[PDB]
RNA sequence: GGCCAGCAUCAGUUUUGGUGGCAGGAUAAAUCCAUAGGAAUGUAGCUUGCCUCGGUAAGUAUUAUAGCCUGUG
RNA sequence: AGAACUGGCGAUGCGGGAUGAACCGAACGUAGAGUUAAGGUGCCGGAAUACACGCUCAUCAGACACCACAAAAGGUGUUAGUUCAUCUAGACAGCCGGACGGUGGCCAUGGAAGUCGGAAUCCGCUAAGGAGUGUGUAACAACUCACCGGCCGAAUGAACUA
RNA sequence: GCAGUCAAGCGUUCAUAGCGACAUUGCUUUUUGAUUCUUCGAUGUCGGCUCUUCCUAUCAUACCGAAGCAGAAUUCGGUAA
RNA sequence: UUUGCUCCACACAAUAUAGAUGGAUACGAAUAAGGCGUCCUUGUGGCGUCGCUGAACCAUAGCAGGCUAGCAACGGUGCACUUGGCGGAAAGGCCUUGGGUGCUUGCUGGCGAAUUGCAAUGUCAUUUUGCGUGGGGAUAAAUCAUUUGUAUACGACUUAGA
């Protein structure tokens, strides 16, 4: 008896907008959005990654789920202490998202003796699991 | 003509016997190097006073590095270019963090808009607009409401391979 | 000038239920359901109170932004099309032959059936799209009034009727003979 | 990386997709197009559909069987636009585009193997929303190509058989998904989490 | 002795990386810190009207229960 | 078709301009390696479906000098500008109301009353109304518009530039 | 040879239904010129007959728009070879 | 048919390879939207979650992978059978029943490897053909010549003839 309108929620660009940098020196840091400047243009700041304050295009960037309360223009002591206050950092690292990246890089850090180890382990593993999936 | 910065170029008007210490004219210029930001300087002194390289000198040419180069403001540019049939002003208004990219977008948006090169172009005045509404285009009028948020619909990721298997989303 | 935003506001009455899935907009309401397809436009819909759907263009030229007043205007017709409905009046005009005009079934398809038009011996037929109501006014002399949800339908039932009617090899300024739309409002009044 | 590939030709924009099958042909790789008449070209069913009859005025003036042949069905057409970008007239160009099969909608050999796309060759990446595309299958059956109904039937019967076997592996694929989700805090999953896997 | 090669240490030519120490500038500008002064796309607070939970709207209010800009050091 | 200076072709291969005596680059013993010129890097085809800002949708789009053509004039197509204006004391558009009186102002005209024309461009009452913007009459009449009002409520209009 | 742009005028009134001066911008190579690049150890040199094809700047036929289109007839123009 | 033809199995010979060296790993549709899971009032529904590439998933240890002893569990996998179904777009493949049989690296052992000498693709695949040895199966036509004229320059065509 109500109307039903589907969303289609996007990420929005907007100060506070955490975004992850995908090329340049930072390439995989986080950042967040201090201001918009163009359509194509903000200016962010990363400081506890190490990311300066910066006018960034926004193809260099990808933006992410997470926002945090931050005021237009902020300075970085202000993005640093807001940043901390709202802990991005943590609510990234428990993201699907960053896990996979780590997991990437963890996969891509393994030795040859860590890929045998990695293929006994998947083989016991798929013992048990297929010898479930059969009593399933 | 490149990625350009800003230099003050001063000059002399050489000295003579008769007159000892002249009036050290001065400039602002946007070059991508100190060559082009001295040719430029005497190009433009020769089109102001009666002077040129060969019976003037450089005094000095220093950079000048933006004030506040992580803080976004806007601009607004009052240029002079050579059309196909004629020479014009016009006043336009630019959204970035510094004097040079204001500059590089202006050459940029010139060239797209009007065909304008580079040798065609003088910029008469870049100056920062303190106060908005003073801001007089609608194109940067729009960045400046309380709140502005805007998504990036049609997300385009970029294939690391030639071929995919999953049939990819614009999602954003 | 690549407007960063651009909506327009799309009311919604009581009696009224709009479901918008990606672009194919249902309306519901007293007198029918109405479907549209709007996946060539590239807009987006939010319903914000229940009774108020905004449509918006993100980051849209003029001609985009032109089309999002479009797709307003396109789903207030099929909201109003199913609480007031649409009516199309049309009177025959003809100077010395009488135009008749009935309702005839062929397969059971109602073709509205033109004869005697400037006297000619040519029968024309008009097919009446589905949803479409034809009658024939009383008291009003020589009056057809088609009805329906959809005013797209209707409108394009009246308008193929009006060109069924055209004066060929003739000076149209004095053989003013046809049907012609004369009145262009709602099923209920005054509401 | 595989022996052969099988390209999903819808929505593909037929001279990107026909750029990247050209370039993998003449490195060596075996390349199958399917579902040739849901290409796309860039620019409305119109502007096409003029540039064809263009080609097909185009014709020996003494004898028309000698002059260029205007094949209608889209696979053929997604098969000139690769013939023109290929060397086709030396030993080595035949040899490419030997190794290359294009057909429309999914024959039985091809219905049952997997099926990739070109992103850089992708419409719906590549071309601005709102700017207007040609279907290909509507632009052959405009210049005359015979079998869009009998192909939309076969591509029907098709999914229908295609739905049905992904329902079956999409409930097996479920019973993995318990099956791995249990036996993830065994020692062993965690090592392998430790690992990275 | 003949043919074809592999490796190591060199020499000439060259290509592509990692990394260290310095010099200059507005002895970079910035950031940061301290201080002073401000307005606004006006934060807290306060005043007024509305209303579905509870905030909005309009004013005032220059840091407060956010911040920002400019100058100086 | 004929002169001046220089550089070339003739007499000259090579890389580029698809192709070409003259153009661009560069001039040549036989080879190896490296770097480039002019030109290029979707595929043919060696080399980024590179990066960045914009512009363009063409039912004859356009795509690198020599060179293988296109002009005047136009277009609420779209983009960016210049100047002058109107506007919360209410702008533009839109709908509705008024659009008068001296007065058929003076004159040939057969007739001419705002509206075939010559000159004259006034006054009144006005919130406002031209000695009339058009339709119309033989002349009238009757409609219509400038101009002012009622509704709405925030931006709008014109002439230009490329 | 063909086609535009302006618009003083013709068209009883009225520039643009149809025309259109004074000017001015073009297109074409079915005119005739200009040139002498190819052919003078040789491209058979008029016209007609026959036959095929191509172009459109369309005479007719198809469908139309406009008129100083009442009808009829006609004129201008569009898609069209 | 101077023992002919075809198919299968094996062995031996040739013959080449547009180019194997773990696996072409199957929804459809949309992209200003979807996938998956779950719930209900089964919808254009609610909730959760995912993408930000396949950098994945599966597979993958053993004289190019030998010979044996066990533990654990009735799993995985190959082989030849076998029950049945589905697939005609080019189906020539997909699924499935039962038992047999080999391996199992899911876990714990024992034996072997060497001298290809410090590397040399260090030969591991499939394409056709021939031949020999066994088994299974079948036992024709066409053309020339003659003839016809529905045909025809000649070929060809169309007919007839144990
Ligand atoms: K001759
Ligand atoms: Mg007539
Ligand atoms: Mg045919
Ligand atoms: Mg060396
Ligand atoms: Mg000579
Ligand atoms: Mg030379
Ligand atoms: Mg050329
Ligand atoms: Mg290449
Ligand atoms: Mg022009
Ligand atoms: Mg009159
Ligand atoms: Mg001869
Ligand atoms: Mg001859
Ligand atoms: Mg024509």
């Amino acid at each position: 008896t109500d109307s039903i309108v589907k969303a289609s929620n996007w990420r929005l660009v907007e100060v506070g907008r955490v975004v992850l940098i995908k090329k340049g020196q930072s390439a995989g840091k986080l950042a967040a959005i201090v201001e918009i400047i163009d359509q194509k243009k903000v200016l962010i700041d990363g400081p506890k990654a190490g990311v300066p304050r910066q006018a960034i295009n926004l193809g260099q960037v990808v933006l992410t789920p997470l926002t945090f309360a931050l005021p237009r223009g902020a300075r970085t002591a202000t993005v640093s202490k807001k940043w901390a206050a709202a802990a991005v950092c943590e609510k990234w690292a428990a993201s699907s998202w960053a896990k996979k990246i780590a997991q990437r890089e963890r996969r891509a850090a393994l030795t040859d003796f860590e890929r045998f180890q990695v293929m006994v382990l998947r083989k016991q593993k798929r013992y048990t699991v297929k010898k479930a999936l059969a009593k399933a | 003509m490149a990625h350009f910065k800003e230099y003050q170029v001063i000059g002399r008007r050489l000295p003579t016997e008769s007159v000892p210490e002249p009036k050290l004219f001065r400039m602002r210029i946007f070059a991508s190097n100190e060559v082009i930001a001295k040719s430029r300087y005497w190009y433009f002194l020769q089109k102001l006073h009666k002077v040129k390289k060969a019976s003037g000198e450089i005094v000095s040419i220093n950079q000048i590095n933006e004030a506040h180069p992580t803080k976004v403001k806007n601009f607004g540019v009052w240029v002079r270019y050579d059309s196909r049939s004629g020479t014009h002003n016009m006043y336009k208004e630019i959204r970035d963090v510094s004097r040079v990219a204001a500059v590089e977008t202006l050459y940029q948006d010139m060239a797209a808009r009007h065909r304008a090169r580079f040798r065609s172009i003088h910029i008469l005045k870049v100056a920062e607009i303190e106060k908005t509404a003073d801001v007089k285009r609608q194109y940067v009028k729009q960045f400046l409401t309380k709140d502005l948020k805007f998504p990036l619909p049609h997300r385009v990721q970029k294939s690391t391979k030639t071929f995919s298997y999953k049939r990819p989303s614009t999602f954003y | 000038m690549k407007y960063i935003q651009t909506e327009q506001q799309i009311e919604v009455p009581e009696g009224v239920t709009v479901s918008i899935k990606s672009r194919i907009v249902k309306v519901v309401g007293p007198r029918g359901t109405l479907t549209k397809n709007l996946k060539h436009i590239d807009v987006t819909f939010t319903k914000v109170n229940n009774q108020l759907i905004k449509v918006a263009v993100h980051n849209g030229g003029r001609k985009h932004v032109a089309a999002l007043r479009t797709v307003k205007s396109l789903v207030d017709n099929m909201i109003t099309g199913v609480t007031k409905g649409y009516k199309y009046k049309m009177r025959y005009v003809y100077a010395h032959f009488p135009i008749n005009v009935n309702i005839v079934e062929k397969d059971g398809a109602k073709f509205i059936e033109v004869r005697n038009f400037l006297g000619d011996k040519k029968i024309r037929n008009v097919p009446v799209r589905d949803g479409v109501t034809i009658e024939f006014s009383t008291n009003v002399k020589d009056e057809i009034v088609l009805s329906g949800n959809s005013v797209e339908d209707v409108s394009q039932n009246a308008a193929d009727l009006q060109q069924i009617c055209r004066v060929r090899n003739k000076d149209i300024r004095k053989f003013l003979d046809g049907i012609y739309v004369s009145h262009k409002g709602f099923i209920t009044e005054d509401l | 990386v595989e022996p052969v590939v099988v390209i999903d030709g819808k929505g593909h924009l037929v001279g990107r997709l026909a750029s990247v099958v050209a370039k993998q042909l003449l490195n060596g790789q075996k390349i199958v197009v399917v579902r040739a008449e849901e290409l796309n070209i860039s620019g409305e069913f119109f502007r096409n559909k003029l540039k064809y009859h263009d080609f097909l005025r185009k014709a020996t003036a003494f004898n028309k069987t000698r002059g260029p042949f205007h094949f209608r069905a889209p696979s053929r057409i997604f098969y000139k636009a690769l013939r023109g970008m290929v060397s086709h007239k030396t030993a080595r160009g035949k040899a490419a585009l030997e190794r290359l099969k294009v057909f429309e909608g999914i024959p039985p050999p091809y219905d049952k193997k997997k099926r990739v796309v070109v992103p850089q060759a992708l419409r719906v990446l590549r071309l601005k929303p709102g700017r207007k595309y040609t279907t290909l299958g509507k632009l052959s059956t405009s210049v005359g190509w015979k079998y869009e109904d009998v192909v939309a039937k076969l591509e029907a019967k098709r999914k229908v058989s295609s739905a049905e076997y992904y329902a079956k592996k999409r409930a097996f694929t479920k019973k993995v998904a318990s099956a791995n989700a249990t036996a993830a805090e065994s020692d062993v999953a965690k090592q392998l989490a430790a690992l990275g896997y």
